[PDB]
RNA sequence: GCUAAACCUAGCCCCAAACCCACUCCACCUUACUACCAGACAACCUUAGCCAAACCAUUUACCCAAAUAAAGUAUAGGCGAU
RNA sequence: AGCUACCUAAGAACAGCUAAAAGAGCACACCCGUCUAUGUAGCAAAAUAGUGGGAAGAUUUAUAGGUAGAGGCGACAAACCU
RNA sequence: UCCUCCGCAUAAGCCUGCGUCAGAUUAAAACGAACUGACAAUUAACAGCCCAAUAUCUACAAUCAACCAACAAGUCAUUAUUACCCUCACUGUCAACCCAACACAGGCAUGCUCAUAAGGAAAGGUUAAAAAAAGUAAAAGGAACUCGGCAAAUCUUACCCCGC
């Protein structure tokens, strides 16, 4: 049985929808979010 | 005769002789100017410019002087849609002189006036297809537009 | 193609948020 | 001095060196062959 | 003479040329040899000149007129030589009880294959035939490997194919599911 | 991108088919049966796997010992490598001793 | 570099490797000392051309023609038709013996013919 | 010759045709049709048989075959299942509008009763004489196969003999008489070619 | 709004069962796929090493003909690793 | 061992001037690669421009063949063997 | 107008790779086309592909081969008897081309041409900054440069170390 995750889209989107305020990619590339997210929080 | 065993010959025995022949040749019109007397064929690749002249003389009764013969390469550069090589074939070219002061044209085997029937031909659809373009005008410029099928 | 049902079905139900969003009804 | 140009073909060479009767006149080149028909080689030999 | 080599002059630029049926192996069948020899040449003749309508067709970039003339004579010929072609094989057996006109034999090759040997022609006997005798009609042991290996490899092309089928049965029975009986 | 945009065919299942219907019958052959069959013959599948259970490496000794004379030449070949492989994973490395 | 994949024919090579390779036309003869070229006769096929004066048969059949069904013909139906009608006559008459099998034509060996049918040693 | 892929679809244009080729490029790779297996005995559906269409606009009406596409279990019925199309179109012209049939599977028509022009279910069944015929399952009627033009396209009554067609006398004349001789020897006999030169052995291997 | 995105088939995997094995004509061991000439050469012969032994030097499991059990027992071993 | 090292078979090239004897000098073709600049993902995975060494000899060079990695080959640079 | 580095041919290699027609696919730019589809083509006298047996014969280079002088001592030759009445097959023949991943300033044997009768184009347009590259000319001085006269210019003296 393989197994494959089908709602990464969602995961992403969580970190997603807090930066959408951000300066530059760090609002749309989720290795950058995520970081600054974090950061903001 | 072709992709057939030849009975081997030794000193002192029978003539080879063929019966029914499988060689099919066909005569082309030249690509390049010619003499008047030269008749140009495609042969298979086996038969020899001895075979082409006993072939010509014995099955069509045609008096020949010379015959000359080449192989023609046939392109291998072409590729399909996996990228592999399709090779045209090659083929024997034979130049045949006719022998008695005789001269050969290559004929119009097409003619425009034969293709060319007056009969009259009647098929529906070609009919309705010729008649509907020609009954349907063009828009008129002054309308604008306007469709012109209301007669309102 | 992934197997399974829920995300899929899940990502409909964003595609119909998005879409209303857009157009939202009278 | 410039290197890259190595192969200077000979057709002579090439049928001595690779050819099929080289390749079946030692038990090794005859393996060779058989190897190349297992994987299927379009093309066995030179 | 060359004029053989085309079509009746008023069939040129025809459209259309309206021609019989290809003869048959039993029509043929009722013929004598030397009626067979004559018609194998009438056959050739046309065959050459369709065969020259066609190359000329291409020079001119046009249609061929009727080019089920040509695929009629080829089968008619083709019919004229099985027919011959039986008859020369019931005569050797009868004769001869030999099931084929040139002699060969059973033999393994350098390579463990089995093969059919079709047997050549030689004015001097084999023993003393310096080329044939460098032919190695036998295979030694390094070969039974790459044998089993073939044989592998075929299995697995085989039992591929038979579970392929198998799996194409039920996806049938699936999209149509009245087939149970 | 990387998930679908339409819905996929809905799943159908016949619960009540006759492999769901007569799962599990004979399961107690043995113990209803007067002990003339045990269970574990009832196991259809490797001639080497019926009514065993053991560890990868284990599995690869058992097929060889028991099919590996009529194997195929590439997949003894494999078969051999797999259990020297093991062995040393098995017995050299790890977190415990 | 070369191409292995190209079929090898006689435009490939040097010129001892053009001039010893042919097409498969079969040979009419031998070279002699000074790479003089003797054809020999007897080595050139000879067509054998029938006359066609008067010949009934046409390329093509018609085709209001009756079906027929197909019978191809086995060495059984050739000795039925062929030899068995002299052998019941011979043996009605009363005068029939293995001795005889030639005069029905049965030919014992090939060897001595102009045309033998196995090996074969002649040309279609 | 013939050059069909393995999954190649067969569709309403014929194979090797100017659109079958278009559609069907030597590169395209699409998903097979499933089609369900009737063996050639069992498919009953003739060019120019009458049938009933059961589902679609013209449910209920009636009319006769005019192509069967047996890779598909497809029937076209002249006339009906139709949608319209432009022919003929060009650059200035719009083109003519036509109808144009759609096909049918053989289990959306249904063959005809005879006496009775309603749709009836048949079986294969052999006559007395032998010869395989189709029934009426309910009235238990021939229907008979219909006459379709032949596919070369010749009406045999109407066939004239050309300059190069035999004549059924000559063709159907026998001339063999059997004999145990090859053409080759026959040949030279009656051409009167003399040969007393003796082949000699050779060694075959 | 572009570039793109999305898809369900092609087939494939592991078992079971069953031993396995081709063929038109022509060509092909010489420079294979080359119609046709004086030759005569002929097959067998211990796997090694990585690696483990924390180096390494003796030593270090490798289907060999019934699943299980006897048993990791007798026994072998720089009596160490195994 | 189609590059390269060495070898085998049978080939080819070497103007003009000096001396007329030449592993002699000057100097083309040709072989080599001293020095400088340029170039350094270049025209080039070693080149270009000029300047240089040799150029009837232990010369240069086309063709086919030979020696194979526990090895070959080497006017020993631990060279060279795609 | 200006180049000529060449050029033509053979060998080797390559294998249809700027011929026709039809396509607007494209040449490190560009609608001609080397790219696509179709249709044509190289014709033997040149060249390749050779030879009946057995025995027997073959001391005396080449270099204008004559004087002359050599060493490293050399590419070219038969007869005897037997056998043998036959004839012109087969294959190479195209190109703007090969080895270098390239339409690569590199590699590439021989004949002829010795500067051409053959073959070619250094500048897409403009401007005329720096730095950089390749050249030309330079007052007075003339190695004061520099590790060193490197480079350039001119064109020469003497000596030492090492290796004949
Ligand atoms: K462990
Ligand atoms: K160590
Ligand atoms: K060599
Ligand atoms: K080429
Ligand atoms: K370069
Ligand atoms: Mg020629
Ligand atoms: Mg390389
Ligand atoms: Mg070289
Ligand atoms: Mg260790
Ligand atoms: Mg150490
Ligand atoms: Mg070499
Ligand atoms: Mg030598
Ligand atoms: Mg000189
Ligand atoms: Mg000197
Ligand atoms: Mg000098
Ligand atoms: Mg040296
Ligand atoms: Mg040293
Ligand atoms: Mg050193
Ligand atoms: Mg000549
Ligand atoms: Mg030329
Ligand atoms: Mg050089
Ligand atoms: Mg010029
Ligand atoms: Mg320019
Ligand atoms: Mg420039
Ligand atoms: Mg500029
Ligand atoms: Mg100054
Ligand atoms: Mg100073
Ligand atoms: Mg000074
Ligand atoms: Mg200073
Ligand atoms: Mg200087
Ligand atoms: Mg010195």
């Amino acid at each position: 049985l393989r197994n494959r995750v089908t709602d990464r889209y969602f995961r992403i989107q969580e970190v997603l929808k807090h930066a959408r305020h951000f300066r530059g990619r760090k609002n749309r590339c989720y290795r950058l979010a995520v970081r600054t997210v974090i950061r903001a929080f | 005769a072709r992709n057939v065993v030849y009975p081997l010959y030794r000193l002192g025995g029978p003539q080879l002789r063929v019966f029914r022949t499988n060689f099919f040749i066909q005569l082309v019109r030249p690509g390049v100017a010619q003499p008047e007397d030269t008749v140009q064929f495609r042969i298979p690749m086996e038969m020899t410019r001895v075979d082409l002249r006993n072939y010509l003389e014995g099955i069509y009764n045609v008096p020949v002087a010379a015959v000359r013969t080449r192989v023609q390469h046939g392109s291998n550069k072409r590729r399909d849609h996996r990228n592999v090589r399709i090779k045209k074939p090659d083929y024997k070219v034979a130049y045949v002189q006719l022998a008695h002061g005789q001269t050969f044209t290559f004929p119009d085997l097409f003619p425009e006036k034969d293709e060319s029937p007056e009969g009259s031909a009647a098929d529906d659809l070609y009919s309705m297809l010729e008649e509907e373009r020609q009954q349907r005008q063009s828009s008129d410029p002054r309308r604008g537009g306007v469709p012109s099928w209301f007669g309102l | 193609v992934k197997k399974g049902f829920r995300a899929a079905f899940r990502f409909q139900k964003e595609l119909e948020r998005q879409r209303l969003l857009r157009c939202p009804p009278p | 001095k410039a290197r890259g140009n190595e192969y200077q073909p000979s057709n002579i060479k090439r049928k001595n060196k690779h050819g099929w009767v080289r390749r079946l006149s030692t038990p090794a080149g005859v393996q060779v062959i058989l190897r190349r028909m297992l994987k299927g080689r379009k093309s066995l030999s030179h | 003479g060359l004029e053989e080599f085309f079509d009746d002059p008023k069939n040129w630029g025809q459209e259309k040329v309206k021609s019989g049926a290809a003869w048959t192996c039993q029509q043929l069948r009722n013929k004598s040899n030397e009626d067979l020899h004559k018609l194998w040449y009438v056959l050739l003749k046309e065959r050459n000149m369709l065969l020259t309508l066609e190359q000329e067709a291409k020079r001119q970039r046009l249609p061929m007129p009727s080019p089920e003339r040509l695929d009629k004579v080829v089968d008619s010929m083709d019919a004229l030589d099985k027919v011959v072609q039986e008859r020369e094989d019931a005569l050797r057996l009868l004769q001869t009880g030999q099931e084929r006109a040139r002699p060969g034999a059973w033999r393994r090759d350098i390579f463990g294959r089995i093969i059919w040997h079709k047997f050549k022609q030689w004015v001097i006997p084999w023993h003393l035939n310096k080329r044939y005798n460098r032919k190695r009609f036998f295979a030694l042991p390094y070969v039974d490997h790459f044998l089993r290996l073939e044989r592998e490899k075929r299995a697995r092309i085989k039992a591929r194919k038979e579970n392929l089928e198998r799996k194409k049965a039920k996806i049938l029975l699936k999209k149509f599911p009245h087939l149970a009986e | 991108i990387g998930i679908r945009l339409t819905l996929p065919p809905p799943k159908v299942v016949d619960r009540w088919n006759e492999k769901r219907a007569m799962f599990g019958v004979y399961d107690n052959i043995g113990i209803l049966g007067n002990f003339e069959k045990h269970p574990k013959e009832l196991i259809r599948g490797p001639i080497w796997l019926r009514g065993w259970k053991g560890n990868e490496l284990q599995r690869c000794i058992r097929k060889r010992k028991m099919v590996g004379s009529r194997m195929f030449a590439d997949d003894l070949h494999n078969l051999n490598k797999r259990i020297r492989y093991l062995y040393k994973h098995f017995n050299r490395h790890g977190k415990f001793r | 570099g070369a191409d292995r994949m190209s079929k090898w024919t006689s435009k490939r090579g040097p010129r001892s490797f053009r001039g010893r390779k042919g097409r498969g036309a079969k040979g009419i003869g031998f070279l002699t000392s000074g790479w003089r070229f003797v054809q020999i006769k007897e080595m050139v096929p000879e067509f054998v051309v029938p006359d066609l004066t008067g010949f009934k048969l046409k390329p093509y059949v018609s085709y209001l023609a009756p079906e027929s069904e197909e019978t191809p013909l086995t060495a059984a139906q050739l000795f039925s038709e062929a030899v068995a009608p002299a052998i019941e006559k011979d043996f009605k008459d009363g005068t029939f013996d293995p001795d005889n099998l030639e005069k029905y034509g049965f030919e014992p060996t090939q060897e001595g013919k102009l045309f033998q049918l196995y090996p074969r040693n002649f040309l279609r | 010759k013939v050059t069909l892929p393995p999954h190649y679809r067969y569709g309403m244009s014929p194979p090797g045709s100017v659109a079958d080729k278009r559609k069907n490029p030597p590169w395209i790779r699409r998903r097979p049709v499933v089609v369900e297996p009737i063996s050639d005995e069992d498919w009953y559906l003739f060019c120019g048989d009458t049938v009933e269409i059961l589902e679609g606009k013209d449910a209920g009406k009636q009319g006769k075959v005019v192509q069967v596409i047996r890779q598909r279990n497809w029937v076209v019925v002249g006339g009906l299942n139709t949608h319209y199309r432009y022919i003929g179109k060009t650059m200035d012209y719009r083109g003519t509008m036509i109808p144009s049939e759609a096909p049918l599977l053989h289990r959306q028509v249904k063959l005809v009763d005879p006496m009775d022009r309603k749709p009836t279910e048949i079986e294969w069944r052999f006559t007395e004489a032998g010869e395989r015929v189709r029934v009426s399952t309910r009235s238990g009627r021939i229907i008979p196969k219909p006459e379709f033009p032949r596919a070369d396209g010749i009406v045999p009554e109407t066939w004239i003999d050309g300059p190069k067609d035999t004549s059924v006398e000559d063709a159907l004349e026998r001339t063999y008489v059997p004999c145990l001789k090859t053409l080759q020897e026959e040949v030279m006999e009656a051409m009167g070619i003399k040969e007393t030169r003796k082949y000699k052995k050779v060694y075959w291997y």
